[PDB]
């Protein structure tokens, strides 16, 4: 009699164990390598930087000094540690005179 | 770097007066430069 | 009954904690790297005139 | 058996750590903006004579 019963729910409970370690190692293989590309990513936001690298230049209808022409300066990615994205499709440059 | 300046911006010259320019990747820290840019001296002068 | 699907999980549970260990030591490996190549950038780039 | 005691806890602990890294990413964020700000007002009151 009980040499059957038993042996069913064994089998569905190791079923329902498997679908659980299935999931669970799936999840895990998924869930680290998102934390390996943060840590990359992290290491690449705290390298890349743009230092300024020469004199800013100014331009004006001198002496009438009415009209402003054009600024000139030159930036290098700081302490030569990583490259700088400077794509003007991702980049912004912003002006302000407040 | 180079801006250029239109009609907008260009109407009277920068004196006495705090510029700002942010450069921002789309990685990384960004650049600010500011100058407080007293009267120009020449057909171009060395603001910072 | 029980002696199984317990055994199951603790397999897969091992595997994922295994998973984890592997990319947090290479990742570590990696960084700290890059760290000890900045360090020297660093270095170079104060004392270069 | 085991296949679900163990997911409930699973569920449980991976809320209790988003709600701990919720918080600390907030508070990241504001506490280094009240850095910002406090170098801002220390060169501020170094040149401002």
């Amino acid at each position: 009699l009980a040499g059957l019963d038993t042996a069913i729910i064994l089998i569905a409970f190791i079923i329902t164990a498997a679908v659980l370690a299935y999931v669970a190692v799936n999840m895990g293989l998924f869930v680290t390598q998102k934390a390996k590309t943060t840590i990359n990513k992290g290491e690449e936001t705290a390298s890349t930087a743009l230092s300024l690298s020469g004199n800013v230049l100014y331009a004006v209808n001198y002496p009438t000094n009415t009209k402003s022409y054009w600024m000139y300066f030159t930036v290098s990615p700081s302490s030569g540690v990583s490259s700088v994205d400077l794509s003007p499709s991702t980049t912004a440059i912003s002006f302000t005179a407040a | 770097v180079m801006i250029l300046f239109g009609p907008g911006e260009a109407t009277n010259v920068f004196q006495y007066e705090t510029v700002t320019i942010q450069i921002t990747p789309n990685i990384g820290s960004p650049l600010t430069i500011s100058q407080y840019i007293y009267q120009p001296d020449g057909k171009v002068t060395v603001i910072g």
